[PDB]
């Protein structure tokens, strides 16, 4: 591996920069280092930090992939969103180019993962039942 | 995704060189290989061989290794995804056995076991 | 022609049916130990990419076409024939940082 | 089923607003849309949001329950905290209903699933300890 | 047990401490109960409690311990961290006397155990692809 740092294969192949995840992962709340205009401007942008990081691990909870970097679910992928081949897509375009192309099927997914883990820990809920 | 427009059709005379352009659009010139395909009349297709926009490195067939020269220049981004290249060729010890049809081609894929393979070809230039 | 890998010279079809096309050679160009392509190849024009990688089809390629590679020879098959199908077709092995061995072609006429 | 909405099981049995869980589960946190009046008050509702956000998170990671919405422990039900049947709440009272019956025992039983985790990953720590 | 209160057993043996962990793990983000001195001062220490608590939160999360309160890894026990036998550790020093003799290399092992998670997930990813 070579350590391409933050961000750093941002346009590399969505199957290289899917290896390196933890990278982001750590950089996305930095960490910990009072009235004047960078005081109160800075206190701003700190708790706009965990708010958003708290959304993405809130959304990650309630599928069931909270504590994943990688996570499998029941969802099948619609063609509709994407009608593209496997090796087109890991081996070819990047993670920037596919954000666009999904942009506007990426709420519908977004609902297809939540009621995709209730309907899991219902059935969870009968099938410890006994 | 998109065009590799080459050069027209000079017919020359055995001995001299003839120099073929290849310029793309489209798509990001510096991500895919491009590669040489001629089909003359005498045999069918021939691989010629491919160089790499990005790493620069060439790799081409012992029939073709001291004849060909091939080079390219360095993309001018459009967008974030899309840039316009250009690939040249040019040959040494010309014969009339080299007639045919030359096109250029762009590489299949960014990473796998397919990388070089041409997939997006050009529109085809007449030799002599 | 100085070829290593042969094909299947010539076929003939018709439509609504289904062809199959050869390609084997010797065991430095062929053939459990190379990907193989396939290649339309109208006369002296632009060609095409079928399938890549034995069985893997380009995109837009349409679900007629179909790949096999056994330990001795490669076959492309044609299923349901249709008109705007006579062309010559080419197969290439390969690995991941070499060159495309090329074919001897195959001329397939749908006739019908 | 029916997309009641928000809080839209408030009054229904609690078996049927058990299987809607991930509606109240996204709009607890909201989201995301400098000095005056509301700037200030806005700030301070803010930070409130994700204090009593991560207190339930805290408190379901501590009992083995993170990332669950519905979960299943090892404390057995007292019959001193109610003394009713299994039909004649699922399919009877609200689960504004049940709070008011359950609101005293509520924190004897939190003390009693906090250590119902510990004595889990500590007989695991055990189990994997060969 | 004796419930030894928080940080209780700070002078007691890392193996009597590690099995009091949730009491600790309760009141590191305690809870919820506007313009003057202790105003802004209050809601900055606010702020501060829930940032340092979430880099725990996130730096257990890469790791695959997200929900652990011990946690079990790959990493093997390198002798130049510590050369001391298993017996001198967990019925010996304390918590505070082993943070002092880790302090250097808590950093090396920090990134062993994100790399380890990161693959183990992708190792996964190919578990689950058939
Ligand atoms: C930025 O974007 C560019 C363009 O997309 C990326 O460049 C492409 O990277 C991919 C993957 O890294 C390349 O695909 C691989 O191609 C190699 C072929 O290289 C071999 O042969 C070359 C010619 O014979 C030779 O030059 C190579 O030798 C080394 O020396 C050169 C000196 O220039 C050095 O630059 C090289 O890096 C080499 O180290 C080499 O021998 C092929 O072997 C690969 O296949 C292997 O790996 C795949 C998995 O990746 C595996 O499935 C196979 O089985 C096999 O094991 C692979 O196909 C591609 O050729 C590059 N160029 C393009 C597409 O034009 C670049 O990586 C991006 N960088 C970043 C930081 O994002
Ligand atoms: C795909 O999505 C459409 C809505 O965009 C839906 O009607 C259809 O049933 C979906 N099909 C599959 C196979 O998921
Ligand atoms: C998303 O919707 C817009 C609506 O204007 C449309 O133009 C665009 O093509 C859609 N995206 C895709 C990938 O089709
Ligand atoms: C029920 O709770 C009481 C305390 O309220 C306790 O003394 C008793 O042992 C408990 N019984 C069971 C069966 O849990
Ligand atoms: C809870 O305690 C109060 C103490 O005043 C008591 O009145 C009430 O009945 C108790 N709750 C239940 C359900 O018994
Ligand atoms: C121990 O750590 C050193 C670096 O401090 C490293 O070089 C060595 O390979 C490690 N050995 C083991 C067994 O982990
Ligand atoms: C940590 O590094 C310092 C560097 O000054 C060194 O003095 C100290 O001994 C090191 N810690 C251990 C446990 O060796």
């Amino acid at each position: 591996a070579v350590f391409l740092g933050f961000l750093g294969a941002a346009g590399s192949t969505m199957g290289a920069a899917s290896m390196t995840l933890t990278v982001q992962a750590r950089n996305l709340l930095s960490g910990i280092v009072k009235l004047t205009v960078w005081g109160i401007k800075q206190l701003q942008a700190r708790v706009l930090a965990v708010e958003r990081y708290l959304r993405d691990q809130q959304l990650l909870g309630i599928w069931g992939c909270s504590g994943k970097l990688i996570c499998c679910t029941n969802v099948p992928w619609n063609s509709s969103w994407s009608n593209r081949n496997l090796s087109e897509i890991w081996d070819n375009m990047t993670w920037l180019q596919w954000d666009k192309e999904i942009s506007n099927y990426t709420q519908i997914i977004y609902g297809l993962l939540e009621e995709s883990q209730n309907q899991q820990e219902k059935n969870e809920q009968d099938l410890l039942a006994l | 995704q998109g065009q590799l427009v080459q050069s027209g059709a000079t017919t020359t005379k055995p001995g001299s060189s003839v120099k073929i352009s290849c310029k793309t659009s489209g798509y990001r010139f510096n991500f895919y290989h491009i590669n040489w395909i001629r089909q003359t009349a005498g045999r069918g297709p021939e691989w010629m061989g491919w160089i790499s926009p990005y790493s620069g490195d060439k790799n081409l067939a012992p029939a073709f290794q001291d004849r060909v020269n091939m080079t390219t220049d360095t993309e001018v981004p459009v967008t974030s995804f899309t840039s316009t290249g250009a690939a040249y060729m040019e040959i040494r010890n010309l014969t009339s056995d080299d007639t045919g049809t030359y096109f250029c081609a762009k590489g299949l894929l960014r990473d796998g076991s397919s990388t070089w393979l041409p997939y997006l070809w050009g529109q085809g230039t007449l030799l002599t | 022609s100085q070829s290593v890998l042969t094909q299947s010279a010539s076929v003939s079809g018709s439509l609504g049916q289904s062809v199959t096309i050869s390609c084997t050679g010797p065991n430095s160009v062929c053939c459990s130990h190379k990907s193989i392509s396939w290649y339309q190849w109208p006369p002296g024009r632009a060609p095409t990419l079928i399938i890549y990688e034995d069985n893997e089809r380009a995109p837009g390629i349409s679900p007629r076409f179909s790949g096999y590679k056994s330990y001795w020879s490669a076959y492309l098959t044609i299923s349901d024939l249709r008109p705007e199908d006579e062309t010559t077709y080419y197969c290439c092995s390969y690995t991941h940082n070499s060159g495309c061995v090329f074919g001897t072609g195959t001329k397939v006429s749908v006739l019908g």
